[PDB]
């Protein structure tokens, strides 16, 4: 019941609660910061301000901050992307109360002090390569690179030159021009609302605006080559498609799932995924196949995603882009845009299950477009989707300027114009 | 409107204060161990194996 | 006198003796090979090769190639490029004898042991990093790989992953498919010729023949990028242009004279360079401009080059760009063309002055024409170059497709399109 | 026909087994020394000892 409550402060501030009755608790604060907002000076800011979260605060050190957490078995947790921030904290009902006025300490009143900074600047060099064991990691940091000018480019780890080198004087500077009221939102799930109100009124004092938004981001078409000596190459290859908040982005969601966009049934055999069935007629290696989807507020980048021994990347690549040709054709059956709208409505509906996946969703609906709807309308969406727009999405991908990054033993991968 | 981690495959990187740093949206490309021989990375700076599953409870 | 002796033998292998009477000798061996002639698995191999000259061989030891050398005060060194290798030793008049048997055991008959190619692997590390402490050997390694797909792409220097991996088997491969007999050249410039003639059979036995033939160049028009932190930003605009030995690639090289291809006076403000009175009009700030030009067997590459700071990197080569322009559109002066055939005159012929230097350009006639050309002729060839042929030229450059290779701060570097 | 130090351009690398390894075909762009502040870089390996000045002579 109460299923949400929803309230814009006059400076614009979203805050929204939902009162269950669960014995524990989760607080969230999402900001519109992310690698997006850096220029060419200050790369790696964002990825030191991810890891200063329990450095000394103007209201309990770094001590109270760690003591006073695990005292009562609470957890401190920071979760970024390309466009966002999100602060979450959770304990028990009864404790919420204390380790929410911590969380308005690491975010509206923090203290960079030099030697704290200094000793955390090893901490870059161990984050990265923790992430950069996973071949995906690297491959899709380039792949922003080779297909933007500028502002959505940026890795979301700091470049390596430029470790040791991120000052105190740079995170001053960052969290004074995009932390402010009117990029923010607080959302509650076991709270009530009064309190809430009663919470955010205590960094009103300044920080009261808008705030140094985001370039533009320009389209480049580029290629971006890396040998190195994995076993596999990871090969990617995209357009530009549309921004979400848009009646083409649905298009795009559900051109997705009739392609083949992951799995349902333990080691099978994704019977229907189209992309795969595809692919594996000549292809009888190891190998995996995907389609590619991602959405930002004014771009976004749809394509293919492939894993494949090295003298076969060129097979699996030219497989798996003369399906896409033969959608854009004509060739579309009506179950398999219905037996796509199911996962899409799904998928949906079991994201939201958690406790975690519910605050998510929230807090991306209050950035991108202030307001909540119920997960009703969302499912009407996906329905009002036509076969006249599942064409018209993959005539706008054979028709359009590429983007390439490649990873692996690379002498039998394609160039991007061949 | 909807999220990255909704219709999208880009990255959200975590990081902690008691549990360890993740970072991946799409990264998972499964349905490639049915097909043989994708090894786990080795570590020379450890990172969860499990992603705290012990102290359930 | 007996300004040169020629022979070309039965298996294709050219010899060529002057007899100065001079009391220092030196003796060349020039052969094709170089990182052209490497693909994807063993990149690399051709940098180790050229560390590995004072290895045991199976007519001398390590200990005795070092001892036996500087024993009587002479010196032994290899130099290579992208096309060739040139193995050089040198001494006293009467010492030429001994330091020529220990040339034909380094390149004819040399034992890969795996305990001392493994104490080398950590050479590898140590000759790059020393050379890259100019920022003008990789933004010229990135320009190569920016430039081609395959067989000209590849770099001078070992990739990083890659070192502590080339194994004794790679480098066994490698001289037994290129260091063949109608491969190379021997060329002495303090020996009589019968002697020299006794010498070079005593590898007849076998490498009789050609080798792995190379793969043909096919030109990528690409752009590849590189932040750092060095201070100037480095960058380069190319395009294709001419294999050398053509008609047309005589007149690049006026061309390129044309513009301004270096200094003449120590501290002078070149005042015959078109290329750097243009830039310098409007950019007041220190920067430096040239005219570049490489020339291999079947492409080449020219194009400019410029040195400058970062937040001017963008008016410098745009200033650089409309004066290449104005040629090809036809404002070409007469006397600026002969003031050009100078330069080119005369820098040939100082650069044939010493022992070194003459015995470079012998070696490189023999491997790329398979004769040798006096220096009267060579000077004929600059004066038949027309007016016709410099327009020509500066027109083939605006209207190809480029390639681009950058380094530093590039916040304000244009982009191949722009 | 000619080689590539005519046409300066292509950069050729050095080996020595008794001097200092090096790089140059072309790569020194001179008139660069012209800009002010352009401080030496210290070569780590210290070579080219005043271009292997010892024993010169």
């Amino acid at each position: 019941p109460q299923d949400l409550e929803f309230t814009r402060l006059p400076n614009g501030l979203v805050i929204a609660s939902l009162e269950n009755y669960a014995p524990a608790s989760r607080i969230g604060l999402f900001i519109k910061a992310g690698s997006r907002y850096e220029d060419s000076n200050n790369l790696g800011t964002s990825h030191l301000l991810r890891l200063a979260s329990s450095l000394t605060t103007k209201g309990a050190s770094s001590f109270k901050i760690t003591r006073g957490i695990e005292a009562v078995g609470g957890k401190l947790s920071v979760t970024s992307t390309r466009e966002s921030m999100a602060y979450t904290v959770e304990c028990l009902r009864d404790d919420i109360e204390i380790l929410m006025e911590f969380l308005l300490n690491v975010t509206a009143a923090p203290e960079f002090r030099r030697w704290e900074v200094a000793a955390l600047q090893s901490q870059l060099r161990i984050d990265k390569a923790v992430a950069f064991q996973n071949p995906q990691a690297q491959v899709l940091e380039n792949l922003h690179a080779a297909a933007y000018r500028n502002a959505l480019a940026n890795s979301l780890y700091c470049p390596d030159y430029r470790i040791g080198k991120v000052t105190p004087d740079q995170l001053h500077y960052y969290v004074q021009n995009h932390f402010t009221s009117a990029r923010m939102a607080l959302i509650g799930l076991g709270v009530s609302h009064p309190v809430l109100k009663q919470v955010a009124e205590r960094f009103l004092n300044m920080r009261g605006g808008l705030g140094l938004s985001g370039a533009k981001a320009k389209y480049r078409g580029g290629e971006i080559r890396d040998q190195n000596g994995d076993s596999l190459v990871h090969a990617a290859l995209v357009a530009e498609s549309a921004a979400t908040g848009s009646a083409e982005a649905n298009a795009f969601s559900v051109l997705q799932h009739v392609l083949g966009a992951g799995p349902h049934v333990k080691r099978g055999s994704n019977a229907t995924s189209s992309l795969y069935q595809a692919v594996a007629k000549g292809v009888h290696q190891p190998f995996d196949v995907s389609a590619f989807n991602a959405s930002y507020s004014d771009s976004g980048l749809f394509g293919i995603y492939t894993i494949s021994q090295a003298a076969s990347a060129g097979d699996v690549i030219k497989s798996a882009y003369d399906q896409v040709k033969a959608i854009a054709q004509g060739n579309l059956s009506n179950t398999d845009v219905q037996a796509a709208k199911n996962k899409l409505k799904a998928g949906y509906l079991m994201s939201v299950e958690s406790s975690e996946g519910f605050l998510d969703e929230v807090g991306s609906q209050a950035l991108v477009a202030g307001s909540y709807m119920q997960p009703s309308t969302v499912l009407q969406q996906i329905d009002s989707v036509a076969d006249a727009d599942v064409i018209n999405a993959a005539k706008k991908f054979v028709s359009g300027r590429k983007s390439m990054a490649a990873s692996g033993n690379l002498g039998h991968t394609p160039f991007v114009d061949e | 409107m909807l999220s990255v981690a909704s219709r999208s495959g880009p990255f959200a990187p975590v990081l902690s204060a008691t549990s360890r740093g993740v970072a991946g949206a799409l990264r998972p490309l499964v349905q490639a161990a049915l097909p043989a021989t994708s090894e786990s990375p080795v570590l020379d700076a450890k990172r969860s194996f499990l992603c705290r599953e012990s102290l359930s409870g």
